[PDB]
RNA sequence: AAUAAU
């Protein structure tokens, strides 16, 4: 069956390491069939991000249960990939061989947020009714409270995991103390339910996107609460908020088919805008090593590769996916991308080998 | 916490070469740079390159261009370095340096439009008419360099021009037009080439015209269907114009006038390119990296990967438009890094994975022959190495308390790839000893064959007759009621003059001719045919051999001060201008003065030659001085002089009727913390140079090469005299006393090159060396090596294979076959039938000799050597590896071959459930990361039982143990620290670093009872963990926490310890990936912080090299600077006596307690 | 060749006292967690921990001979208290199901015992 | 034994 490793790889470019300084020393990877050994992986060819768009298909993972799948993660050493289903299931798939392993029962209502602590020891969680729970590398459940009173929507952890952010159907951000499990403050404004959280790498800010047109963007002080900036990105909706780990890019996602690209340093000035998504852009996931390349699960299906500077579209899948895609998780090699999706199923997609006809169903 | 970096061996490979007009207009040179040093060379006509000046940088250089500015003399240095540097450097006559012009910084944040990883390299260029420049900075901005020497540059938005141009390839300079055209090929939609059915050719070129004065720059000349893979693009002389571009499976030439004109290599784009191609005859190769250069207006030397050298040419009818192609396979030769067309008839093919040699080509009787002239020695990528003892040791030497050790390395690459037995110092192979008390000075006359010897003593002097036999002579023909003061070679080797207090005597061999009586001679120089006699009050005489017999000639000089030494010369190469005799002499006011022999009148003066001034132009207590021609045919004269127990030593160097000569300082590492201490010897194992007494002896060689070279000789302690030898038994040797008074008869081993800057032996495998491996018992090393061939079959899955079949216009992938080697150290040859052959596809990933636990020895451990393979097979075939148990045995030699007594012993080898991507012991078992896990076995028998596993991380690929604790390494993640319980078998992780990072390797940096986990980083860093549980932010040593921090400039990926020469203190040796050594030596709280001082005051108040910062290139990719610079550091010796004690009181310490602090780090830091 | 030129047996090492003694080891939170791959408690092995169920470390006794086959693959929450053996001796793991009951073992690199 | 073979 399949089994894509990355053992070769990696070796492969541990033998090169030695005497290729740059790229510039990188002999050429030929596009023909024979050609299996001379991959590397995308930390290899850095400089060439178009290797890491992930458009060849390995294997469609589905439950038994046939619950759609609202959130996707990958263990921090890659071992195995986490499934948050809409049944409270987390269903684990092996991280080479992408096999059933366990499927346990996690939350009693649907899970929405998942996110591993900053470091490998906890992996928090949340569900349609608000509790939030932690958990082992042994998945085994630790603590549970009710966080929020309505749906959690998604969790970030703080650059030091001591706090993390949550947002809430209710309207609100609670921010609350790790080992305490107590609310400190309630960063009230948005007016309208918030969709997602995400904590700055370092500086420590709290960006929320909103359901609410006033104020779809707005930025929070985790310490005094306060609410630092608002800004008037989309028309509708804003879904998915993700920061670039270098602490510049604020990339945006809304159900206007568009994704925009801020820098946080100036919100007056619209850096970018990535035109492409025929419905809905509903996911996004940036690349682990390559900063500038990114995904995004559009509500059609659609499955695009962006990259930063490029007007046009990297090039993706239309109709990747059946129904909505609604996480999308790269391996933390990169060689890998797991997208979750409303279809009740989730697909593993890896780089293109050299030599091939790329007449897959997903290519032409 | 605290340390500091020492760097041992220099970076070797070369990375960049030009022919340019270096130090004056007349005459070209041949400048090539490495990393972080810029050699410019000459052409001594056999043809061998010559070192004309070396320059250390604090950066990395990533680029190199010349101009020859607007009236310039010379030709302006356009230095790259990285993040956006730009730096004009120009030689400096006067002061023989490196004088900066202009340098541009390009670090402005909105610059890189929000990337904080910056992936492309700063590439500068320049017009063939010598009018403009430009610099590709952060792959998006373009400084445009005016020239009329410089005007205001400006920064063109290439984003933002009539098209904006992304992910550009290469950029270059045209020739023939009327403003500075430049050329850019670049991919506006990128493409991989495993996706090419989507996006078949992306790639385009553009010139556009610079219009200096109204900073206006148009487009013309586009194309926009070059076939994807398109590697670099060279620009075709003005005759006929245009441009070439490089594809990976194709060659085009392009010119806006004409249709372009393409010739594919290999079938191998049949379906990749929709560029209208031809198909070439007779030609099959790839244009991927691939170096090039221009032999003349028609014809081009392309260097492919694997070292062929092709003569490409443009053959054209007479309207001069290219009509086809013509390829021929010359002479093969290394692979290159860089290439040049120095000569009308010569080459060069610069390499950093391989030594760079110079070619010379002649026309065959359209078609070229190609030779090699000279080569470059380079320690290529370090990638491993294993400490040994040398196999052979004098039973002189066998009696002293330190370790003598060496190191061999894993250099080069394919068919360059090789072993290095890098030495440090000189042991000589003692052939006779005596035991003579007393006698300390010595000479070796020749009447070459020795025919005597001369030996002082207190009150009488003895003769030794060198020869058949070594026998002290009874009879007269030599002084023996005193002591002697010299005895040399007067005349050309044919006669004897030895110099005694009362006077001097003139002998033809044992006989004596005549005695001329003569304040006691305390000191005298002899350059043929003039003597000088200098004695106690100083009083200098001359003596000339007048036909033969000595003459009396009393010279005039003024003595305005007494003379304390002094030196005579004969120089054959024309240096010293305005063969010729010069007397240097120094003066007790501290004034030096160069003479003229045959005259008198005064040549040279200094105004304060002990201060040691780093450059001496015309108009303390030194106690000996020596000025020797050094080089071919004693070419480039150097001035040695002790003083102050301080060895400083100036080059020399020509600078326009007084001396057009000049001379500066030369940096250094000897410490001296009337008997010579310098000792000219002109053949010793076909070398000459200067060997330098006292208490660290030092070798002083220079070889046609022209780089100085110093070897010190540690083992036997210091050395009180020292002389040439050369008898029958004896070959060109030395011959050197004790301070225990016991001459030795010594020939210099002639297994080791001394031309290096460490005595190095290259060990040509012809195949890629991977790992290495010291057995201490049957001490022999084994050598992991792989050869490539075609593969002809691709493993897939259900095993199956398919074969790869295809036309006769296709290029094979190479397949890597791997096997185990074992070199003997008596010969350095591979044992014959002791050689292990892996499965076909087997990739060693590790191999390290381990110390198993056994019952057998006395001893609790076996020492095995142990092995872990992997079999690649694409991404798609499951991965699994062996571990390979070998042990070195011993069986009686076959006769003829005494090498063949040993043969390796297959204990165990299994086909584990994972690839063995690392491999240790601890405390006797054996630890090995398999797959997602580190497992710990025993060693039964024949077997290997499980104890203890847990699971760590994607991929570990270093680890290393101290007693209990196993320091993981991931590829991805970071460091980890792991500890065996030996009471209950359980594996625990003690600790592990929260934060990514790319590792290379890890080792330990042991204190007296802390200890750090040093880690080397992808971008160059040097770092010192800590596992402290009673800080704040490790909770309860939950993390690691940084202590140390260090940018180094190249990369490391081995390191290894051996204890200070303080009291539970390790060094951390380590071995760069450009053929570099450094230290990393722990220090006390007091000494770092009183050394950071020295440190900041060196940084701020010193000019360096094109203008760089030292402080801000050793900052870390949140930097904690703990580790000192011990090559920044380096500089305060530099200075003068006067400079040192200026900025010793300005930092608050004194000159004496910094030499102290900065002398030991040498001291303690002498091993190999 | 490493450990002859320069030792590190007679150095007594500040991160050896470190761990020897527990040092700076807060206890955990939680209590119903298990902190897998953590060391065995030094101090409860000799007359007492002082911590039962808050210790960082792992108490162990001496009667369970199976090894965990969860602990095996890495996913086992009874942990400090599983009645399973917890150690990669492969002697006492458990016997094929597939072999003891149906027929022989499909998988030619199965560790469960075959009897 | 809690999904070892989904
Ligand atoms: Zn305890
Ligand atoms: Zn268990
Ligand atoms: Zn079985």
């Amino acid at each position: 069956r399949k089994t894509i490793d990355y053992n070769p790889s990696v070796i492969k470019y541990l033998e090169n390491r030695i005497w290729q300084r740059d790229q510039r020393d990188m002999r050429a990877i030929q596009p023909d069939a024979g050609y299996y050994n001379d991959l590397v992986p995308p930390i290899g060819m850095l400089n060439n991000p178009m290797n890491a768009v992930t458009t060849k298909f390995v294997r469609t993972s589905t439950n038994k249960v046939k619950c759609p799948v609202f959130v996707v993660r990958w263990t921090p050493e890659g071992r195995r990939l986490v499934t948050g289903a809409s049944s409270g299931e987390f269903t684990l798939w092996n991280g080479l061989t992408f096999n059933f392993e366990t499927i346990l029962q996690a939350h009693d209502s649907p899970v929405r947020a998942m996110t591993w602590s900053h470091n490998d020891m906890w992996m928090l969680t949340a569900d349609h009714g608000g509790y939030v729970k932690y958990w082992q590398s042994n998945m085994n459940n630790v603590k549970m409270f009710q966080a929020h009173k309505e749906a959690i929507r998604e969790a970030s952890f703080s650059p030091t995991d001591n706090k993390f952010a949550t947002c809430s159907d209710d309207g609100t951000v609670r921010i609350w103390d790790f080992l305490r499990c107590h609310e400190e403050r309630i960063l009230r404004g948005h007016g309208a339910d918030v969709k997602c959280v995400d904590w700055h790498p370092t500086k420590g800010l709290v960006v929320s996107g909103s359901k609410d047109s006033q104020q779809p963007i707005k930025f929070w002080d985790p310490k005094t609460g306060q609410s630092l900036a608002t800004l008037h990105a989309h028309k509708n909706t804003v879904m998915e908020v993700k920061l670039n780990l270098n602490g510049n890019w604020l990339l945006t996602a809304s159900r206007d088919h568009l994704c925009k690209l801020f820098d946080i340093r100036n919100l007056k000035e619209e850096l970018q805008v990535f035109r492409g998504h025929k419905k809905e852009a509903t996911a996004v996931a940036w690349h682990p090593v390559h900063e500038g390349l990114f995904a995004s699960g559009g509500s059609d299906g659609s499955l695009l590769f962006w990259h930063v500077g490029v007007e046009k579209e990297v090039g993706g899948m239309e109709m990747a996916h059946e129904g909505m895609i609604w996480s999308l998780a790269w391996h933390p090699l990169g060689h890998i991308l797991c997208s979750g999706s409303n279809d009740h199923t989730s697909k593993f997609w890896t780089r293109n080998r050299p030599g091939d006809k790329m007449r897959d169903r997903y290519n032409l | 916490m605290y340390a500091v970096y020492k760097q041992a061996h220099p970076p070797t490979g070369l990375e960049f070469s030009m022919y340019c007009n270096f130090f004056n207009n007349s005459e070209r040179n041949l400048v090539v740079a490495g990393t972080s040093q810029l050699y410019v060379y000459r052409l001594n006509r056999r043809e061998k390159l010559e070192l004309a000046a070396s320059f250390s940088f604090f950066g990395n250089v990533m680029s190199m261009a010349s101009v020859q500015l607007a009236g310039a003399k010379r030709d302006a240095l356009l230095l790259s370095f990285k993040d956006a540097k730009l730096s004009v450097v120009e030689y400096d006559p006067g002061t023989h340096d490196l004088k900066t012009l202009s340098l541009h910084y390009f670090e402005e944040p909105e610059l890189r439009d929000g990337f904080v990883q910056n992936v492309h390299t700063p590439r500068v260029r320049v017009d063939p008419d010598g009018r403009c420049a430009a610099m590709l900075v952060y792959g998006t901005r373009l400084v445009v360099l005016p020239f009329r020497s410089f005007l205001p540059s400006y920064i063109i938005d290439v984003r933002a021009l009539d098209e904006k141009l992304l992910n550009i390839i290469d950029l270059q300079f045209l020739h023939g037009y009327y403003e500075p055209t430049l050329l850019i090929l670049f991919e506006p939609n990128q493409t991989w080439p495993g996706r090419v059915a989507v996006r078949q050719d992306t790639c385009s070129i553009v010139a556009i015209s610079l219009n200096i004065t109204q900073k206006v720059h148009p487009v013309i000349w586009s194309l926009t269907s070059l076939p994807f893979d398109c590697t670099q693009a060279l620009a075709v002389p003005k005759p006929i114009g245009g441009v070439v571009v490089f594809a990976v499976n194709s060659l085009l030439y392009l010119n806006q006038s004409v249709p372009p004109y393409g010739v594919a290599l290999n079938s191998l784009t049949t379906g990749t390119t929709a560029f209208p191609l031809r198909t070439q005859e007779g030609v099959r190769i790839t244009l991927d990296c691939a170096q090039a250069t221009f032999i003349s207006y028609d014809k081009m030397v392309i260097s492919l990967k694997g070292g062929e050298i092709y003569v490409l040419t443009l053959i054209t009818d007479g309207m001069r438009s290219v009509r086809a192609f013509h390829f021929d396979k010359a002479a093969a030769s290394v692979l290159t890094t860089s290439m040049v067309t120095m000569e009308p008839g010569y080459l060069f093919l610069g390499s950093r994975l391989g030594n760079s040699l110079l070619l010379k080509y002649t026309e065959k009787l359209a078609t070229y022959s190609f030779e090699v002239c000279d080569s470059i020695l380079n320690i290529g990528p370090c990638a491993n190495a294993a400490v040994g003892e040398p196999a052979f040791l004098s039973e002189e030497f066998q009696n002293s308390p330190e370790p003598d050790l060496e190191i061999v390395v894993c250099s080069g690459h394919g068919k360059n790839g090789a072993l290095s037995v890098l030495q440090k110092s000189i042991r000589p192979q003692v052939v006779t000893t005596f035991e003579l008390p007393g006698c300390y000075d010595m000479w070796t006359v020749i009447a070459r064959r020795h025919g005597f010897l001369i030996l002082s003593r207190e009150d009488s002097t003895m003769i030794l007759q060198t020869g058949q036999e070594i026998m002290e002579l009874d009879t007269s023909g030599f002084a023996t009621q005193g002591p002697t003061v010299f005895a040399g070679n007067i005349g050309d080797n044919r006669y004897i003059v030895q110099v005694s207090p009362l006077g001097i005597r003139l002998l033809e061999g044992v006989n004596q001719l005549h005695f001329i009586p003569v304040a006691p001679i305390v000191q005298c120089a002899v350059a043929d045919p003039y003597v000088v006699i200098m004695s106690a009050e100083g009083h200098v005489t001359m003596f000339l051999l007048k036909s033969h017999r000595l003459a009396l000639h009393k010279p005039p000089l003024h003595h305005q001060s007494k003379v304390i030494t002094l030196c005579l010369y004969r120089d054959l190469s024309g240096m010293f201008t305005t063969p010729t005799h010069w007397c240097l002499l120094v003066r007790e006011n501290g004034t030096m003065e160069i003479y003229q022999l045959p005259d008198w009148r005064l040549v040279f003066l200094v105004k304060n030659f002990p201060v040691g001034q780093r450059v001496l132009v015309d108009s303390p207590l030194v106690k000996e001085v020596l000025l020797v021609a050094l080089g071919s045919r004693q070419s480039r004269p150097y001035l040695l002089v002790h003083v102050d127990q301080e060895l400083l030593i100036y080059e020399a160097f020509p600078h326009d009727g007084n001396l057009k000569v000049r001379f500066k300082k030369v940096p250094h590492n000897i410490n001296f913390r009337r008997v010579a201490r310098f000792r000219y010897f002109e053949d010793i194992y076909g070398y000459s140079g200067v060997f330098i007494c006292g208490p660290s002896p030092h070798w002083l060689l220079v070889t046609g090469r022209g780089a100085l070279r110093l070897h010190p000789m540690a083992i036997d302690g210091p050395v009180d005299s020292f002389a040439p030898f050369h008898n029958v038994n004896c070959p060109r040797g030395f011959l050197y006393f004790n301070r225990q008074g016991e001459l030795r008869i010594s020939v210099l081993p002639a297994y080791l090159s001394y031309d290096a800057p460490w005595p190095v032996r290259k060990i040509p495998l012809r195949c890629t060396a991977h790992y290495v491996a010291y057995h201490v018992e049957s001490k022999v090393y084994a050598v992991a090596t792989s050869t490539n061939t075609p593969c002809a079959r691709i493993p897939r899955m259900t095993k199956e294979f398919e074969t790869i079949e295809r036309d006769e216009r296709y290029i094979h992938p190479q397949q890597e076959a791997f096997s185990i080697q074992l070199i003997s150290p008596v010969s350095w040859e591979a044992i014959p039938n002791a050689r292990i052959e892996l499965q076909e596809w087997e990739h060693v990933t590790c191999m390290k000799t381990v110390s198993l636990r056994s019952e057998e020895t006395v001893s609790g451990l076996k020492g095995y050597v142990a092995a872990g393979t992997c079999l690649m097979q694409g991404e798609e075939v499951t991965c699994r590896g062996r571990i390979l148990i070998m042990d070195v045995i011993e069986v009686v030699p076959e006769p003829g071959q005494p090498l063949t007594k040993n043969k390796f012993k297959v204990l165990y080898e299994k086909e584990q459930k994972g690839p063995v991507t690392a491999l240790c012991h601890c405390n006797g078992h054996l630890v090995s990361a398999i797959g997602q896990k580190i497992f710990l076995w025993s060693l039964r028998a024949s077997e290997l039982t499980g104890m203890a596993f847990i699971d760590t991380q994607l991929y570990i690929h270093q680890m290393i143990s101290v007693k209990n604790f196993i320091l993981a390494a991931d590829v991805m993640k970071s460091i980890s620290l792991l500890r065996y319980q030996e009471e209950s078998k359980t594996l625990s992780l003690v600790s592990r670093d929260a934060k990514p990072l790319e590792v290379y390797s890890v080792d330990f940096m042991v204190d007296n009872a802390q200890l750090g986990f040093l880690v080397s980083d992808r971008d160059r860093n040097l770092m010192v963990y800590m596992y402290l549980p009673e800080a704040k932010e490790s909770f309860g040593g939950m993390r690691l926490l940084r202590r140390a921090d260090f940018h180094v400039g190249a990369h490391v990926n081995t390191f290894w310890r051996t204890p200070c020469r303080w009291e539970n203190k390790h060094i951390t040796w380590f071995a760069t990936l450009d053929g570099g050594i450094g230290l990393l030596l722990p220090m006390q709280e007091k000494t770092y912080r009183r050394l950071l001082m020295l440190q900041n005051a060196l940084t701020t108040m010193l000019p360096h090299h094109a203008g760089l910062n030292p402080r801000a290139f050793r900052m870390l990719h949140n930097a904690v600077r703990n580790v000192l610079d011990g090559e920044l550091l380096n500089r305060y010796l530099y200075l003068s006596t006067m400079e040192r004690s200026e900025l010793a009181k300005k930092i608050g310490t004194t000159p004496d307690i910094i030499l102290d602090d900065l002398l030991e780090t040498d001291r303690v830091t002498a091993h190999f | 060749m490493q450990e002859i030129i320069a030792s590190v047996d007679h150095i007594k090492f500040d991160l050896e006292i470190a761990v020897e003694q527990q040092l700076g080891a807060q206890p955990l939170p939680f209590p119903g967690m298990d902190k897998s791959g953590a060391a065995v408690c030094e101090f409860f092995l000799k007359a007492a921990c002082g911590k039962g169920g808050m210790c960082p470390f792992r108490h162990i006794s001496g009667e369970k001979t199976v090894v965990c086959k969860h602990w095996l693959r890495g996913l086992c929450k009874k942990g400090d208290q599983c009645e399973f053996l917890h150690e990669y001796d492969m002697t006492k793991m458990p016997e094929c199901y597939f072999y003891s009951k149906f027929g022989e073992c499909s998988n030619k690199e199965c560790p469960f015992l075959h009897i």
